[PDB]
């Protein structure tokens, strides 16, 4: 019973050493200590070589002793997968954090696999109609495809992956996966919420016809949890795939934060480090973790990862690592989003391999390319036009940056989830309406419109709605002179007849402070312990 | 030397024993003429290997906790970093100058910790809890950790109540929920503090005429600040009374960066506190962007290696296991909310920093404050084409939501028309328009310093503006125009605009009748 | 490419 | 030999005294291993695969022979892995032989000069930076240029020529895909299979989900592969699909067998790593049979920024240069061409002689395109001569764009830079100069490629044949 | 010392280009005038009726 339950050696932050007196765990094996506060897993990362293993924490290890019991468990952290999952917010570890009691196991299954064959890929490209006018223009998406949105701190990554979650995960009639992982807590709750306000989580007994499962290793999580959680997602998402053989919608809330925490915790393994700080092993742990997240021939994963880049940095390595992961990438810009164009996608810098005019038909092809011709040429353009003006192109380039501008902000989309704090309402774009309106801007069907009749439209008709509303007001702004309903006895009290109606309310002048309060008596001396673990006062000496 | 040939060395093995017995019987009255020159065995006290840099290594200390205060001997509180092998390596929450190799550790038992407790409120501390305003010890209090993880997804609920900062520019366009996460960031000078002032002594105006749970306990940590600022702003905070309300964590720029780096963990579990209770609390790290100095500095002492531009690697999880914490809690944990302002200093207006990147993607949004509208004396400077605040719109003062998309799109369009005309030769006479109307409010959002304004009066304010009221004043007298506004608008209209909640169409009959007999000095 | 912002900023200079 | 400890795919090993350097072993979970650094106290040993299931304490066994890899006819067709092994699932390699992959290159006497031309099917290259048999050419470029497309136009394109040439001169292809995505090189497969060039093309796929030592070892697996074809008189094309996810492959291991970094993390040796390899594509002098081995190495740039430092390697190490930037991607320009920094170091000694004489004119007149387009865009003035070097640029601009897998044979690329060059696509409009060229392809007279094709040159008695057959075309637009 | 003294300004700046010496580049202006004034030779013939 000792053997086989070994004890702390080291506690260096995340990480922790622990002495195996006989037959070590094997690497990637999960570890659990006696006598923590909470459940503390620990994950097996090296064989260090004394009949010692280094391992990285899944909670806190505040509190850990260096001697410490710690249980091999014989296998690496299996989490609950199933069509019981469904609807329950699970941790790192698989536990239920949502309150709602067990989580109805139909199977538990490692988080740690390889990646399917080579033989059992799926070459078949079909589009994932997104509502969004840039990305099912200019970038669109698969269907069975890895998706990108690349983004730099508040270009809007969690606003698209809101959206795109709206827009596609309803009329896709699959299971859905959010693995949140080092996201804010926050907005794991708002999601939560709102999935069970629109019933796509349903609880109670209900609760087997819930669409999505919920993954959480939130930003306040230390970072061998957040190094693990894509991994607990990616297992729940693997099990629908690969038992039951279904579609499953797999997002993810910034996959660069697994990167961030595996370049944390490596630090601390005593790894030399690669570029600007990052552990040697990015591609590999990134392409083992990316290369999970497929289809196969017996189900598909359709994928949508936030990616972070970290100084609005497109070079930085775990970005610029995980840009071959891909086969749409939307790339966010800031000076977009500068500009008030939402979604603040870089339409020169967001690609797909289904732009491709055997795949998407020419029309469409044709239309996106001379998108991409119109806007590259106002690129071009723009180090002229902030010098010498616009006074100084040719009537070609006053054309080419009058169309560029109006397809600039033909691109921006009122968003359904953005309607709560933009207060415009949102539209959903089909692709036709975005090929034709489109091509209309492109030939110059559409120059008699103002530059701002674009401007956060759904489709084309709006544009012209739009632009009679703009021009039919440029004359009314007046005749709110009299005839109003606001003179004094039109339904009208007086203000002393409205004080009367105000609830008074009674100021506790108290504070509520020492309600139930039990102070602790702070002694004036510092107490420590001696060598017999007993409470002494600090001895006086130096 | 394989671990199989040492393991067999534990079997005796000698087959003679002729200096076992001569020195077992030598060994004792040797060690004995030796005892003036022995310090006493240490196994479950600490003896200092060696200090430097701030950072001890301590032989011994057989059962110290991970992240535990110990105590050196000469009264300088330590934190076990890393528990090694060998020894421990704790970190100096003081001066390393007093540690010797050679001087006693003491562990004390417990993972680092502050007092919390309705007795720290008014009081002035340093980054560990220690007063150091002088008048005696913390009374009634009681030790909580400084490291908490932060509320689950369960135990959150979405921010409802819409806590006011007194200023008009954050009331109106920027409006902060009441669990929000707002970053003031912008650059040197720019009056980041000032905003974070403004709303600590609107708390205190607010928390005398509101009913017990919904008064707002401020908290301020001023980490890698001056001291002599720190003095100014507790006599501030006195003089206008607001340290009835408000503890003072301080970890200043002479002290040790262990202290300023653990300043802003003392102040959120001093402020987790109100959370934790049902009250409400608001905390402002001012620059947090200096204790991730004071965190490189202890990281490249600890010789950790240096990631972007120096720093960690995990100089995100020091500010996202910071500002998590800032939540509001269910109504099965008692609803009580903590409100934090993180403070990030930015170089040149360079949003695209690390750090600040950094705060952005953890806070619900941002306050931009920029140089070139503080140097037009438009102060708050208040970028508001880059300035959001997401989590607390539809979550603010209901009259001030009626008025203020108003405000925000005629904002919206005086950038654009500013965007397009930056000389002035070329007028639309409608263009004329929204520059005019423009300039008048952003002449109406600039308030001064140290005078937060209750959120009816800035209704009103907003209100006469947006609308017409003020087109007669031209363009210098508007901050005398919304004075007289507020001085001769008969005061029964801001009990009826705080007690409703908005504008009523017999308030707004009322307020358009009362904004026409108001003498405006522009004449 | 920190020598193509030397250049911009030499270009821009004597525009 | 014992396992003293494991961890990131590196395996400290006790013993094993009479390993080699580059020894492969074998652990007794199964899961080999190559011996890199040889130690006093241990040896490093890389673990090709997953090192979970290596305990401290293992058993490690010495196979006594250095890396090596199935060689021969019978990896045409196939998909293997960083090492040999078939991973498309259709059994053994039948009819194949094993040999090193780390094989020393043919010195100064073993060759002999590059002259046959290798025919990409890719017109901005065949015209601009034409590549002759033995020659390696970088396709360097940004993130999401026409790199792999250009590679993938070569590879085609071979089969194309393959079924028309004798068997001597039929060039076999490699195509070595590192660090990829194994649905990324599963798309290739069924690419290279429904046009047919699977039938000369080896495949070998180190994705990125396989070991650190795969895909550092997968660039010399291939080259092994196709020196096979290089030895035995034949000719061979590799292409290294990026060489910069090689040497990221290549500095996990260096950092994790603790040698010591250097620029931006890289070992001391990765000049050395790539210049092994690439000087292993020779052509052979005709003692040694004549073979001869064309590489495509591609290197991915970050912002247009060559200046890093495997960039700057490959581009010391290669002979050419394609560069492909992202500017005039969108342009339209596709190939994404930099014709001013694209280089080729063989140049007029190895294209096409019917296209040499048509080709020097282009490039003298892309030369005098690039630099008045600078001062017009500005928009200052035009002077009917500027005017022409403006217009007529562009109708070579146009004529060098292509679609995505349609190489065009050689024949059909000279005749329309010959209508381009000879004045026949003037008062065209710049529009459909893409859409003119299908007509003069299509209708000048399919008698007069075979001339072409059949003398390599344009004859005295072919210009006055051919220019009388682009006068009955007819051109859209006019 | 004859281009820096202006003494061949009378000649074409292609006339320097890829030549020997100041001879070669008088050998080459007097080539290049012939040249370009006797591209309108070929446009009369060898359209029809060739020499076959
Ligand atoms: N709203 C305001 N109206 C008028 N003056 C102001 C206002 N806000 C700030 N100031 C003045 O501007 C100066 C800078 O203010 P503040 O200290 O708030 O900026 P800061 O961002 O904290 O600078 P630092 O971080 O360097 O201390 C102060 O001296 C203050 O008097
Ligand atoms: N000549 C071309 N004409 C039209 N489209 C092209 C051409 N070449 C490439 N493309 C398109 O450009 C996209 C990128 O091509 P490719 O896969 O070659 O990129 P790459 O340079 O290999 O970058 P990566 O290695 O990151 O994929 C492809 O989807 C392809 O459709
Ligand atoms: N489609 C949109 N419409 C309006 N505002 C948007 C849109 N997308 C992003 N934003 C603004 O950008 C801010 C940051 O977006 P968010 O997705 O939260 O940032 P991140 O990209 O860091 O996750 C949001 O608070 C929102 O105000
Ligand atoms: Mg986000
Ligand atoms: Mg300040
Ligand atoms: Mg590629």
């Amino acid at each position: 019973p000792a053997i086989d339950a070994g004890y702390v050696s080291q506690v260096i932050g995340p990480v922790v050493d622990v002495r195996f007196d006989g037959e070590l765990p094997s690497i990637l094996s999960s570890l659990e200590v006696e006598g923590h506060s909470v459940r503390l897993v620990l994950e097996v990362a090296q064989h260090m070589g004394d009949n010692t293993v280094r391992c990285i924490a899944m909670d806190s290890t505040d509190g850990l002793v260096r001697g410490q019991k710690v249980v091999d468990t014989g296998s690496p952290i299996k989490v609950p997968v199933g069509r019981g999952t469904l609807g329950r917010i699970m941790n790192v570890i698989g536990e239920p954090v949502d309150e709602q009691g067990p989580i109805d196991a139909a199977d538990i299954w490692s988080i740690h696999r390889e990646a399917p064959e080579f033989t059992e890929q799926s070459t078949e490209q079909e589009i994932l109609v997104t509502g969004i006018k840039v990305v099912d223009l200019l970038a669109p998406y698969q269907r069975g495809g890895k998706i990108g949105l690349f983004g730099g701190a508040g270009v809007g990554k969690t606003v698209l992956i809101m959206e795109l979650i709206n827009n596609v995960a309803k009329a896709h009639g699959g299971f859905s996966v959010f693995a949140g992982v080092g996201e804010r807590t926050r907005e794991g709750n708002d999601l939560y919420r709102e999935m069970i306000e629109s019933g796509v989580i349903k609880l109670g007994a209900e609760r087997g016809n819930s669409k999505c499962t919920l993954v959480y290793g939130q930003m306040n999580e230390p970072p061998g949890a957040r190094a693990r959680v894509a991994l607990t997602g990616l297992t729940v998402a693997e099990y629908f795939r690969d038992i039951e053989g279904q579609d499953v919608l797999l997002f993810v809330d910034n996959i660069f934060r697994f990167t961030q925490a595996n370049s944390e915790v490596s630090a601390l393994l005593g790894r030399i480090p690669s570029a600007v700080g990052y552990q040697p092993t990015l591609a590999t742990d990134l392409g083992g973790l990316q290369e999970r997240i497929t289809t196969t021939t017996k189900g598909s994963i359709t994928s949508v990862q936030a990616v972070y880049v970290p100084a609005d940095d497109l070079t930085d390595p775990a970005p610029a690592t995980t840009f071959a992961h891909l086969d749409a990438t939307t790339v966010l810009s800031r000076s977009i989003a500068e500009l008030g164009i939402y979604p603040a996608v870089d339409p020169l810098d967001s690609t797909s391999r289904m732009l491709n005019p055997n795949v998407i038909g020419a029309e469409h092809y044709n239309v996106a390319r001379g998108v991409q011709k119109v806007l590259q040429d106002y690129k071009n353009l723009q180090d002229i036009i902030a010098i010498l003006g616009m006074d100084e192109l040719s009537e070609e380039d006053k054309l080419t940056v009058a169309r560029a501008r109006k397809i600039q902000r033909f691109l921006s989309q009122p968003f359904q989830v953005a309607e709560v704090f933009t207060g415009t309402p949102g539209k959903y774009v089909d692709l036709a309406d975005t090929i034709s309106g489109f091509q209309g801007v492109l030939t110059g069907k559409y120059d008699d419109l103002p530059e701002m009749a674009f401007y956060m439209v759904g489709d084309i008709k709006e544009v012209k709605e739009k632009a009679d509303k703009m021009a039919k007001d440029i004359a009314s702004r007046k005749e709110a002179d009299n005839k109003k309903v606001s003179e004094e006895l039109k339904d009208i009290p007086s203000l002393d007849k409205l004080v009367s109606e105000i609830k008074e309310v009674v100021i506790e002048e108290d504070d509520g402070l020492e309600e139930d309060f039990k102070a602790e008596a702070l002694s004036s001396e510092t107490v420590v312990l001696n060598e017999e673990g007993k409470s002494v006062p600090l001895p006086k000496k130096n | 030397a394989d671990a199989k040939a040492l393991d067999e060395l534990r079997k005796p093995k000698f087959s003679s024993k002729y200096l076992i017995q001569h020195v077992s019987q030598k060994l004792i009255p040797a060690v004995k003429e030796w005892e003036k020159s022995y310090q006493p065995p240490v196994i479950h006290l600490g003896r200092v290997l060696s200090v430097g840099d701030g950072i001890a290594r301590v032989y011994g200390l057989k059962s110290v906790q991970a992240g535990e205060l110990v105590c050196f001997d000469s009264g300088v509180k330590g934190m076990a970093l890393n528990l090694q092998a060998d020894h421990v390596g704790v970190v100096v929450f003081g001066n390393d100058s007093v540690i010797h190799q050679g001087d006693l550790v003491y562990r004390t038992g417990q993972i680092v910790n502050v007092p919390i407790g309705p007795g720290t409120l008014g009081r002035v501390t340093d980054g560990l809890g220690q007063p150091i305003d002088g008048k005696g010890p913390l009374t009634n209090v009681r030790s909580s950790l400084v490291e908490v993880k932060a509320p689950g997804i369960i135990a959150r609920q979405s921010v409802r109540e819409p806590l006011f900062t007194g200023v008009k520019a954050v009331d109106a366009l920027v409006p902060i929920g009441r669990g929000q996460r707002e970053l003031i960031i912008g650059d040197r000078q720019t009056g980041k503090t000032a905003v974070a002032i403004d709303a600590i002594i609107h708390q205190k105006n607010c928390n005398e005429q509101v009913p017990k749970a919904q008064r707002v306990y401020c908290v301020y940590v001023a980490v890698g600040q001056k001291r002599s600022t720190v003095a100014q702003l507790v006599k501030l905070f006195t003089q206008t009374g607001a340290m009835r309300y408000t503890i003072m964590v301080s970890a200043t720029a002479s002290d040790a960066a262990p202290l300023q780096f653990l300043a802003p963990y003392s102040g959120c579990a001093m402020a987790e506190y109100f959370r934790d209770t049902g009250k409400h609390g608001l905390i402002i790290y001012d620059d947090l962007s200096k204790q991730s100095v004071a965190y490189r500095q202890m990281s490249l002492l600890l010789r950790r290696p240096p990631g972007r531009e120096a720093f960690p690697g995990d100089v995100f999880y020091l500010h996202s296991r910071l500002l998590e914490r800032a939540a509001k809690l269910s109504k099965e944990l008692g609803g009580g909310s903590l409100t934090a302002f993180p403070v990030i200093e930015t170089q040149a207006g360079d949003v695209s920093a690390y750090i600040a990147t950094n705060v952005i993607s953890i806070t619900d949004g941002q306050i931009f404050l920029e140089t070139e509208l503080f140097y037009k004396g438009i102060r708050p400077a208040l970028n508001v084409g880059l300035s959001v605040s997401r989590v607390g719109s539809a979550a603010q003062f209901p009259g001030m939501k009626q008025v203020a998309g108003t405000l925000k799109l005629e904002l919206a369009q005086y950038r654009e028309v500013a965007a397009f005309a930056q000389f002035g030769s070329d007028l639309d006479a409608a263009t004329q328009y929204v520059l005019e109307r423009g300039a008048r409010l952003t002449e109406m959002l600039k308030q001064k310093q140290f005078a937060p304004i209750p959120i009816e009066r800035q209704t009103v304010a907003v209100y006469a503006a947006t609308k017409g009221f003020l087109d007669k004043v031209r363009v210098q007298d508007i901050v005398a125009a919304e004075e007289a506004v507020i001085s001769q608008v008969n005061p029964a209209v801001f009990k009826i605009l705080k007690a409703n909640g908005k504008i009523t169409p017999a308030l707004d009959a009322h307020l358009k009748a009362e904004l026409r007999k108001v003498k405006l000095p522009g004449a | 490419s920190n020598q193509a912002v030397k250049q911009r900023i030499r270009a821009i200079k004597n525009i």
